[PDB]
């Protein structure tokens, strides 16, 4: 923001501005399950079919 | 004439295949004592009426 408008007190000074930043990394996520191959072979009923 | 070992020794001859299947003992003997029956199944269940 611009600086507050002050009365002059006899000579004008110099101000300045504050700029400031905010970085932020990617991250990597992961989720993973291991099956028998057998039970899906012999899933006559379905049970895992909503996998 | 005057011939190299190399090129004696070197593949002149041809490669045949009658080796191969000699010793090939005829499988399906159990045949003969056993029955085969398809499961397409994780386990069989046999049950008969008396």
């Amino acid at each position: 923001q611009f600086p507050k408008l002050r009365e002059w007190i006899g000579q004008r000074v110099i101000k300045d501005m504050a700029a400031q930043g905010y970085q932020i990394t990617n991250k990597l996520f992961e989720s993973t399950v291991g099956v028998k191959r057998t039970d899906i072979e012999d899933d006559n009923l379905g049970v895992y079919g909503p996998l | 004439a005057i011939i190299t070992p190399a090129l004696i020794s070197a593949l002149k001859t041809s490669f045949q295949k009658h080796f191969q299947d000699a010793l090939a003992t005829a499988p399906s003997t159990y045949l003969q004592v056993a029955t085969v029956i398809p499961s397409t199944t994780a386990s069989n269940t046999y049950g008969w009426l008396g």
